[PDB]
RNA sequence: AUCAGGUUGAUUCUGCCUGACGUGGAUGCUAUUCUCUGGGGCUAAGCCAUGCAUGCUUGUGAACUCUUUGUGGGGGAUUAGCGGACGGCUCAGUGAUAGCACGAUGAUUUGUUUGCGGGAUGAGCAGUAGCUGCGGGAAACUGCAGAUAGUGGUCUGCCCCUGUGGGGGUUGGCAAGUAAGUUGUGGGCCUAUCAGCUGGUAGUUAGGGUAAUGGCCUAACUAGGCGCAGACGGGAUACGGGGGAUCAGGGUUUGGUUCCGGAGAGGGAGCCUGAGAGAUGGCUACUACGUCCAAGGAUGGCAGCAGGCGCGAAACUUGCCUAA
C-alpha cells in the first residue's frame, strides 16, 4: 500500500526507459567488517532508514544482544546482558537492558527468535528507537 | 505557543510526567502555514541567528521542468487533485510538498511534440483538454515557491489510479 | 544559565601560566582567535610576569596603546588577544625578540634568539578545503594559505615567512626526526622516532630523548621541529627537554648507593 | 588492633543499660595579646520605611556664542552605535527529564575576536528628533502648528533561478576560534499493610513545524510497549557533584554553605527587542496582599549591600574606598 512512488533518494531515471536497462541500485560495505546482504541485491523495497540501501549514517558503538521478540513491524526487541560489581560484598549481580531496533526488510526470512544480532548506533530514529540491525548469528543445536 | 520539547509525553514504560521547568524559547514553533492558490503574496519571517524564511500564503505560476527534454517552463496553476496524506488539503486547494496539481499546457508546446502518440497516449489526451499534471517538491512554507517536474508514463500511471 | 560568561575565577586558571593562589578573585579572560583557549596565554600577562617590564597596569597599557608590541611581525596593542606555542615576540626600542616555548615542568617559557631567526614560524597541516575556485589548506594556529604544493597532506610541518606569510618548505614525518610534544602527559619533551605502528585509528610513536630514555606518544601531541639529530629547524632551551627522573636527582645530591 | 560498672546467699553464662574518646548546632559561668579562618541556612521561597547596587562611545553637532568674518571657529541638546542574557543572592520545585563518567551531532545555529573576500556617489517625491511658539493635568504623564540632518517609498541600474516564455531579491560571504542547543548507555534515599501497569500509549507510511533529528504535532492504518534483575504507586528535613566527619582492616555517616552544573525571583500564564532571554533593578493579563489621590485617575515587587518588623533555642555595620 504505497503512497508516493517508489524511487531511491539520489538516483534518478528517464520516463521511456527498458525495464531490463534503468539505472542500478545503489548499495554499501557497512563499519568495516559487515557484509550487505544479498537479498539487498535482488529485491525490490524502499527503506530510508535501511543502513545498507538507506540514508542513515551508523556512527557509535557495536553491541550484541539475544532477539526476543518480533511482533511490530520493523521493529525487534533485543536484550543484552551484563554485570555489576558490589564492593562490600565482593560479587557480582546479572543484569539486562531492552533496545529496540530497526530490521531492514533485507533480513525477513533469516532471524528468529533466540538468535543474536549486533546492531549500531544512529541519530534518533523513533521515540525509542535509536540503533539498526547489521548482522546474525544463529543459535547452534 | 507551539513548542517541540518532550518533556510532557508518558514514559517508555507508560509512566505520567514530571515537569521541573517553563517552556524555553529555545523551542519555540509556529502554526501551519497553509499555501492556497491565487495572487501571489509572500511574506519573509526573521528566525535565530538573524536569519530569514520565507513564509508563502498564496503563489501562482509554479517553475516545472520537462524530465524526457531537460527543460524549464513557467506554467499556471489550476487546481489540487491529490495529497498523499489527508483528502481534506484537496477540498481547499492548499499546496504542501508532493501533492499532485493540474497545470496549464500552452508554455510546453514545444517540447511535447517530440514524443509520439505511441507508448504514452494518455499524455497526448490531456493536452488537447489544455493540461499537464505536475508534482511538487520544494517546501512552500519554508522557501516561498513551488517547483517540481511534469508525469510522464510510470509516474502518470500510478498517481492516475489515484485521483481517478 | 544559557548565555555566555564573561569572568574567570582565579582558582579555575591554567596551571601553565603560574599565577598566585591569592592577589585576588579574578584572572585575565582570552579572547578568540588564532590558538585554541587550553593552549594560550594573554598577551597582558607576557609583558608584566614574564619580562617584568611594567609592574603595574596603567603602565602595561602605556606599552600596548603606544604600540611597541608585535605578535608575528604584527602590531597588537589589546592585552587579551592570545599567544601560543612558536610565537614571536618582537620590541622595537631595545631590539629583541623571544619565542614562546614550554618548560619541562610543562610551564611556560620566553626563548630569546636572534634576529634572522625571528622570522619563521612552524605549524601542523590540519585541514584542507577549496572555495571559489582555489585551494587551501589550513595552518594549527588557525590561517588559510592559498596556492602551495599540491602535495601537502594532513600531518606535515610546514614553514610560514611571518613576514609575507607564504609557505617556504616542509617535512615529512618519518623515522629518524625529531619532535617536540605540545600536550599531554609528555608535555615539552624532545625525542628521536624509532618505529610507527598504527592501532584503531591511530599512529604511535616510540621515541627517544636525547640522553638515552624511552617514550612514546600518539601523533595528535607531537610536532616535528627537525630533520635529523643535528639538523633542528629552531633552537631550544638551555636544558634541551630532558625530564630527568627521580632516582637520577638525588644521586646529584648524594651520590649513589652501591652495595 | 585496649575496655570497665550493674540480675546471685555465692558461681559460670546469655542479654541489654550506663561510663570512658571524637565532631556539628544551641546554652551557663569566666576571660590579657597577636596571627590566620568563619557568622538570619534549619522556623517564615514570611512582609518590607529610607539610601545606594547600570551606564558609556562618536566620521552626530541644535540653542547660544566669538571673531572683522569665512565651503571660519567654540559649545554641547538629540540622532546613530555598544551594553544592560554576565556579575551578585537563594534552595521552593525536581529521586532522574537534573548531575557525574565515557560517547554521537555525517541532524544544528553562533555578535564582539583572527585571516581572506565583498561595497550604487543615479533619478523623482514624501517626510522626523533636538530646536522656535501655543497648551492641557492634583498627579503620573502628554497634545497641536512651524521649519531642518540622518531617513523611508517608487523608477533606473545591479545581482539570483530560467529561457525558442518569464519570475524573484536589494547585498546578507568563506574558514578557524569562542559559545549554545539536541541526543545513547550505566550507578544502594526508605517502602509489597504498593502486583500488575499504559490511549499519543508502542510502531509503520505521508505531510507540517523547527536553526536542527524525533509522536514534537496532525491524517490514515497496524496492536503493540514495560514488569519480583521490583514495573506502576505512596512516604521522609531530597537541589546533584568536587568534597566533610569517624578510624587496624573491611565499613558507617553526612554535604542549605567557597569551585563547577542546574533551577527560581509573591503565585500562574503569555510575549516584544536582540547574535543570545520565554528576562522580572523588561512589558501585558488573571490572582494574594496592598499604596497615593483634588475622587477621575495613577501606581508596587530586598531569595543585591546595609537596615526594620515578625518568627523562634538560634546568627554583625543604615560605616570608608577616583588605591589592589
Amino acid at each position: 500500500k504505497l503512497k508516493v512512488f517508489p524511487r531511491q533518494t539520489g538516483v534518478c531515471a528517464k520516463p521511456y526507459a527498458s525495464h531490463e536497462e534503468q539505472p542500478k541500485r545503489r548499495v554499501n560495505a557497512e563499519v568495516c567488517g559487515f557484509k550487505a546482504p544479498e537479498t539487498a541485491y535482488t529485491r525490490q523495497y524502499i527503506d530510508k532508514k535501511c543502513p545498507f540501501t538507506g540514508d542513515v549514517n551508523v556512527r557509535g558503538r557495536l553491541f550484541k544482544g539475544v532477539v526476543k521478540k518480533m511482533k511490530a513491524e520493523k521493529t525487534i526487541v533485543v536484550v543484552a546482558n551484563y554485570v555489576h560489581y558490589s564492593k562490600k560484598y565482593k560479587r557480582y549481580s546479572r543484569r539486562h537492558t531492552n533496545f529496540s531496533v530497526h530490521m531492514s526488510p533485507c533480513f525477513e526470512g533469516m532471524i528468529n527468535v533466540g538468535d543474536t544480532v549486533i546492531c549500531g548506533e544512529t541519530r534518533p530514529l523513533s521515540k525509542t528507537k535509536s540503533s539498526v540491525v547489521l548482522g546474525y548469528i544463529k543459535k547452534a543445536l | 505557543g507551539i513548542n517541540h520539547r518532550g518533556d510532557h509525553k508518558r514514559r517508555k514504560t507508560g509512566a505520567k510526567a514530571v515537569i521541573s521547568r517553563k517552556k524555553r524559547n529555545n523551542r519555540a514553533g509556529s502554526q501551519p502555514s497553509s499555501t492556497k492558490i491565487g495572487e501571489r503574496k509572500v511574506t519573509p519571517v526573521r528566525v535565530r541567528g538573524g536569519n530569514r524564511k520565507y513564509k508563502a500564503l498564496r503563489l501562482d505560476m509554479g517553475h516545472f521542468k520537462f524530465i524526457t527534454t531537460g527543460k524549464f517552463r513557467m506554467a499556471k496553476l489550476l487546481q489540487v487533485v491529490y495529497h498523499p496524506s489527508s483528502n481534506e488539503l484537496v477540498r481547499t486547494n492548499t499546496l504542501t510538498k508532493s501533492s499532485v496539481v493540474k497545470i496549464s499546457a500552452e508554455p510546453f508546446k514545444n517540447d511535447i511534440k517530440d514524443v509520439a502518440r505511441d507508448v504514452d497516449p494518455s499524455l497526448h489526451e490531456s493536452f488537447e483538454k489544455g493540461h499537464l499534471y505536475a508534482i511538487i517538491t520544494s517546501r512552500p512554507g519554508q522557501v516561498g515557491m513551488a517547483q517540481g517536474h511534469v508525469l510522464q508514463g510510470d509516474e502518470l500511471k500510478f498517481y492516475a489510479d489515484k485521483f481517478n | 544559565p544559557t548565555g555566555h560568561r564573561d569572568h574567570l575565577k582565579r582558582k579555575t586558571a591554567p596551571k601553565s601560566w603560574m599565577l598566585d593562589k591569592q592577589g585576588g578573585t579574578f584572572a585575565l579572560m582570552p579572547a578568540s582567535g588564532p590558538h585554541k583557549k587550553t593552549e594560550c596565554i594573554p598577551l597582558g600577562y607576557l609583558i608584566s610576569r614574564f619580562l617584568r617590564y611594567a609592574s603595574n597596569f596603567k603602565e602595561l597599557s602605556i606599552i600596548l596603546a603606544e604600540k611597541n608590541i608585535k605578535v608575528n611581525g604584527r602590531v597588537r596593542t589589546n592585552s587579551h588577544f592570545p599567544v601560543g606555542l612558536f610565537d614571536v615576540v618582537s620590541i622595537e626600542k631595545t631590539g629583541e625578540h623571544f619565542r614562546v616555548l614550554y618548560n619541562v615542568h610543562k610551564k611556560f617559557h620566553l626563548h630569546r634568539i636572534s634576529s634572522e631567526e625571528a622570522s619563521y614560524r612552524l605549524t601542523k597541516v590540519t585541514k584542507k578545503y577549496e572555495n571559489q575556485g582555489i585551494p587551501y589548506i589550513v595552518s594549527s594556529c588557525g590561517l588559510s594559505i592559498r596556492f602551495c604544493d599540491p602535495a601537502i597532506d594532513l600531518g606535515y610541518t610546514i614553514k610560514i615567512s611571518n613576514e609575507t606569510s607564504k609557505v617556504i618548505e616542509y617535512i615529512v614525518p618519518g623515522p629518524d626526526k625529531v619532535i617536540f610534544v605540545s600536550r599531554g602527559k609528555a608535555r615539552g619533551r624532545v625525542g628521536v622516532i624509532n618505529t610507527i605502528s598504527t592501532q584503531g585509528k591511530e599512529t604511535v610513536y616510540g621515541m627517544t630523548d636525547f640522553a638515552g630514555n624511552t617514550f612514546s606518544c600518539t601523533s595528535k601531541s607531537c610536532i616535528l621541529i627537525g630533520e635529523s639529530s643535528e639538523n633542528i629547524w629552531i633552537t631550544l632551551p638551555k636544558e634541551r627537554g630532558i625530564r630527568q627522573s627521580e632516582l637520577e636527582k638525588i644521586n646529584a645530591q648524594l651520590g649513589e648507593m652501591i652495595d
